[PDB]
Order: structure tokens, then C-alpha cells, then sequence
């Protein structure tokens, strides 16, 4: 569905301690040991949320990395109550 | 308003544009303050280092009293003023390339306090503390100037400073909102400031007789951050600051309280320290430093 | 969009600008509708009266059949293309000093219908009837263009078309807001027009044997408001129109309904008339329509 580009072979190297605050919001190179995994998680990716008040699901919204955002009104009918997920409709993507 | 912060960040404008002394037999007169000004501004540094005796000269000391004694309320004015210093004199480094939040680390004051000397009634003023580094913490950012979008009559407003304390902006982009439902951060357009809690153990050898080694920690901010090294004697100076604490509920004696519908807010507080200078107590660089 | 609209509406302000009627020999040629947009500039009047004997004379009377038989559907193509033409000559009146709305009205039809003729197969059709007015009402604001309030970011979006019926604007005037659940409707970005409702009734000499009177309400929308008394024998000009009839709730017939959830709705009209304009059937004045 989806494709992603994979930059390489950025000029400045910083450590962990020397990111302080500057690189925020910028693309960093940094190096080091891992250390810990906890495993493969599966995201919303394209969640599907359903409106009862409607009689079946909304439409396919894209879930925003940042936070999850919530069905306040439904813009068709003003639904204040259904705005719950549908596992089997949405679409996930892998998280780690 | 207060007209003697106001006449006090003017006094200090002044004084740091005309501070005269002479520089050693050669230099002649050098205004040594002013013309630091451009150096650090060839490296568009973001520290100024006041050393306290030239502040203690001038006015018989009174301006040197009067920022130590109550640093906390003429900080800002004495922001405001190096602004304005930097508008009249060398206004080629303000903005970042928003604008540089310039360090004001004052030093060389006269006496170092212990942690144990630590007292109730200086809060808010200026000393030294020196200790030992035991635990450190990470180069954590610190929310100093937000950008908030507000839930209501929806956009993105900057500039909303952030206080010791949350704040939201009242006014709107829309003013017929004037409602603060959901006002959202963005982390493109915040401004963050770069933040360290630092914990320090009170020296050997002032130690008091049958008594454990007293603790505290230490606030650094800005350029000053990883600076210490555990283990490192190093000697910290700023303004003693109190944070909320909500562990001595249960100890002896009454507590501060609020009325305002209950209306009250259980106050408890424990004394730290924000600091602004801290330090440590190839062959060519021990050789550059090398008499 | 439709192509055959675009055609339709093309065709319109091509002639005209291109038509000109014979002055016979006193006067050559002219042309009449260039004239006409002339007098319009010269009196600022808001209507335009057309002939349709000129428009069946133009093009074997093609384009007369396709606007006298769906006159509601090309409407707004006819208001685009006589601002269009108002636009290239003379479009110093185009604005009211906000819009002037230019009204349309055709005049000597081939025939006359008279109010037992109305049919189903001619609604929406331009036509022409005759009657007797027998009730006049009050002048009355009407809704031609509405403008409303939002409900969530607080604001008033402006001039807005309202149809036929009450009409919520999808846009807002915040963009991101995209909320219209509760509008306020504002009175000084909400255009108007003249309203009047005038029923008409069967003229003596047309009725049956036996039968009572039959009487039509017609709806007079523009300048031409009470410019008939009651009691008077005049002749309406203008297009079929439907309007929904809630009384007619028991009478025999299957009742046609609307499904949508769902979404019932009783799809129940009676017949009216919306005419463009109405003919009717000291001594200066007087003197002047003489022969
Ligand atoms: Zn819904
Ligand atoms: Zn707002
Ligand atoms: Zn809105």
C-alpha cells in the first residue's frame, strides 16, 4: 500500500549525549550498542472507526504517529457516542 | 507594575554600557564588558560572565545588593536590558539564524555556603554552593516557549511562554473563542530548553561531627548542562528555588494551606538549586594550559 | 457540468449581443437588445424585458422551444450569460453601489392559457395565464442569497446563495473547521428581494357549465409588486411552479414518499405560479397614451 524511502550516508555524526536540544525535529546520524528489544508490535496504521448512531463504520481515517485521534462529532450524523475500532477492517503496521 | 525593578534594569543597562576600568599597563582603558560583547558574538556565544566585583564597584555596591538580595524578580528585567544593550550596541547576533536565550552566569561572589549552611531565609538570592557530583541526570528538553493550538476556533499561536507552572494563552487567533478547551503543543514550532537535575552530596571534610553527608539537587540549564563528572568536586552558583514536594504530608507541625467549595491546596515544599556556573574544584593542550 | 447547459448558456449571450432588429426604413437597423442594455444603463431598472417572437424568428426558433420548455433548468445559465453580456457592454450597472441581481422577463407568448389549462406536463414550462385578482398580500423580504454564524470557531460566513429552501453553507470561513451543525443567519450579509403573494382567480367569461370558480395563486417575485389592486383582470407571465402541500394528506390515490436509517418524507405538492412580470387588461399623462 505504502512505500518508504531510506536516507543514508548523513554528513554530521553526534553521539548520544551531544544531541542536547538543537536536533529537534531534524534528521540525526547517531552510532552505538543496542540494548534492549521488546519485540514486534502491531500500530493502527489506518483505523476504521465505527459510528452505531450511522448503523455501520465510518470511513478509513489515517492515524497521525503523534497521538490518537478521537471521533468528538461524527461529521455526518453528531455521534457522540460510537467511535470504537474495528480490528479486522483496520489496517495495522509494525511497530518495534 | 514596579518602578524599582524598571529603574533597577535601567541602572544596570547603564552601568553595563559605560563600565570603565583600566585594563592591566597595557590595553590602556578597556571597556572590558562591552567589547566581550562582540568577542562572544564572534563565536555568537550565548553567556555573559558578570563577574560580581565589577557590579559591586558601582553604586557603592547598592545595584550589587539589590540583584543578589532579590534575583528572582529582576531576572527578567535584566533580560529585558541586555536586549536592549544588544539593540544599541552589536545587534548582529540577536536572532538565532527565534532569538538566543542569553546566559547571564554571574561568579567570583564572595563567600561559597555549604550544603549544610543552606538556609530558609536566602531563598531567592544569589550564593555559591560547592559539593561533591554523585548522580546525574540526562540532557532532558524543557519546555521554556510552547506553541499551542487552540481546541476552539482551531490554529497555531507561538510565543506562548512557558512559566515555572503550565500555562495556556487566553487570547486567540480568533477572538471570538476566548475558550482554552484544548490547547495543543506542536513539537515543529515549541521552543525547548535544554534541562539537567543534577545531585550533589555535601563535602567530607565540612561534614558535621556524627552526622550523615546532606544531599541536594541542583537545576542546570542551557550551555550549562554535562558539565560535572561524578565524583568531581564542583562548586555551583544561582538561586536557591523551592519545588513542589508531596512526601512531608505526614511529618510533625501544621502545614501551609489555601482557602478559596473546598477551595485549598495542600502546599509542601523542599529546597533546590537552579544554577547557572558550575565548575570542576595531545601533549599541546596540557602544554597550551601550562604557564 | 453539463455540455449542453454550456451550449445553451453560450448561445443565450451570443445573441445577445449579436441580435438586431429592421428600423424599417425610419432608422435602418439596430440592435434592439444593445439597445435595450443602453435604456437599462440610462434608467438603472433591474429587469429586462425579451420578446419571444424574436427568439422564435432567431435560429427556426430551436433555442425558443429548448427555454420555453425547461425554462427552470436553464435559468441560471440565462443569469450567467446576460451578466456575461452585461460584462462586455455597459458593465458599469453589474454592481448596485453589493450585487444588483438582474431579473429576466418574457413578454407577448404565442398563447394564453387560462387557469382551468394548467397541467402536469407543463410545470417548470414558461407559459402565460389570465385571471382576476382577488387577494393581494404584504410586500415581503425574501432570502435571495443567506449568510450565517458558525457554531464552532465562532464566525460569520458571507453572502452565501439560499435556494428554494433553508440551505446550510458546507464551507466555512475558518477552513480547518469544517462544522455547520448550528448557523445564525445574519441579516447584513443575507441578500433580499420583493415577495408578494397575489391570488388570482377565473375570469367569468371562461368558466363551465356548472362548474364553480377555480382560482391560482401566484406569486409575484421582483419590481412588479403591487402593481395590481384587487379586482382587476390582468395578465401573469412566468414559469409553472410546484410548492409542497401538506393538506392534501387523505385524499384518494397512493400517496407518493421518499425512503432514505429512514428518512420518510410525503411527497405531496399543489400548483402555483411564479410570473415574471403582469400586464393588465393629469391630463399630460392621459394625452400621451393617445394616438
Ligand atoms: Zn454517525
Ligand atoms: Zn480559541
Ligand atoms: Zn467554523
Amino acid at each position: 500500500s505504502e512505500i518508504h524511502v531510506r536516507i543514508s550516508d548523513f554528513p554530521t555524526i553526534y553521539s548520544l549525549r551531544e544531541l542536547r536540544e538543537s536536533n529537534l525535529s531534524s534528521l540525526v546520524r547517531v552510532t552505538g550498542v543496542v540494548t534492549r528489544r521488546t519485540g514486534v508490535f502491531p500500530q493502527l496504521k489506518y483505523v476504521k472507526f465505527n459510528c452505531l448512531k450511522c448503523g455501520s463504520i465510518l470511513g478509513p481515517f489515517f492515524q497521525d504517529s503523534n497521538e490518537e485521534i478521537r471521533i468528538s462529532f461524527c461529521t455526518n450524523c453528531k455521534s457522540k457516542g460510537p467511535f470504537r475500532v474495528n480490528g479486522e477492517k483496520t489496517v495495522y503496521r509494525n511497530y518495534q | 507594575d514596579d518602578v524599582t525593578g524598571e529603574k533597577v534594569r535601567e541602572a544596570f543597562e547603564q552601568f553595563l554600557e559605560d563600565f570603565s576600568v583600566q585594563s592591566t599597563d597595557t590595553g590602556e582603558v578597556e571597556k572590558v564588558y562591552r567589547a566581550q560583547i562582540e568577542f562572544m558574538k564572534i563565536y555568537d556565544l550565548n553567556t555573559i560572565y558578570i563577574d560580581y566585583q565589577h557590579l559591586s564597584m558601582r553604586e557603592n555596591g547598592a545595584l550589587a545588593m539589590a540583584i543578589s538580595e532579590q534575583y528572582y524578580r529582576f531576572l527578567p528585567f535584566l533580560q529585558k536590558g541586555l536586549r536592549r544593550v544588544v539593540r544599541k550596541y552589536a545587534p548582529e547576533l540577536l536572532n538565532t539564524s527565534t532569538e538566543r536565550v542569553f546566559q547571564i552566569s554571574f561568579f567570583n561572589l564572595p563567600t561559597v555556603h555549604r550544603i549544610r549552611d543552606i538556609r530558609s531565609e536566602k531563598i531567592g538570592s544569589l550564593l555559591s554552593i560547592s559539593g561533591t557530583v554523585t548522580r546525574t541526570s540526562e540532557v532532558r528538553p524543557e519546555l521554556y516557549k510552547a506553541s499551542f493550538t487552540c481546541d476552539m476556533c482551531r490554529a497555531i499561536v507561538d510565543n506562548v511562554e512557558q512559566s515555572f507552572k503550565y500555562t495556556e494563552p487566553t487570547f486567540c487567533p480568533n477572538p471570538s473563542c476566548e475558550n482554552r478547551a484544548f490547547w495543543t503543543l506542536n513539537v515543529t514550532r515549541s521552543r525547548f530548553l535544554d534541562w539537567q537535575k543534577v545531585r550533589i552530596q555535601e563535602n567530607a571534610n565540612e561534614i558535621p561531627t556524627g552526622s550523615m553527608p546532606r544531599t541536594l539537587d541542583v537545576i542546570l540549564r542551557g550551555d550549562s548542562v554535562e558539565r560535572a563528572k561524578p565524583g568531581d568536586r564542583c562548586k555551583f552558583t544561582g538561586v536557591e528555588i523551592v519545588v513542589p514536594d508531596v512526601t512531608q504530608l505526614g511529618l510533625p507541625g501544621v502545614k501551609p494551606s489555601s482557602t478559596l467549595s473546598l477551595g485549598v491546596r495542600d502546599l509542601t515544599y523542599k529546597i533546590s538549586f537552579l544554577a547557572c556556573h558550575v565548575i570542576s574544584i595531545d601533549q599541546e593542550v596540557f602544554l597550551n594550559s601550562l604557564s
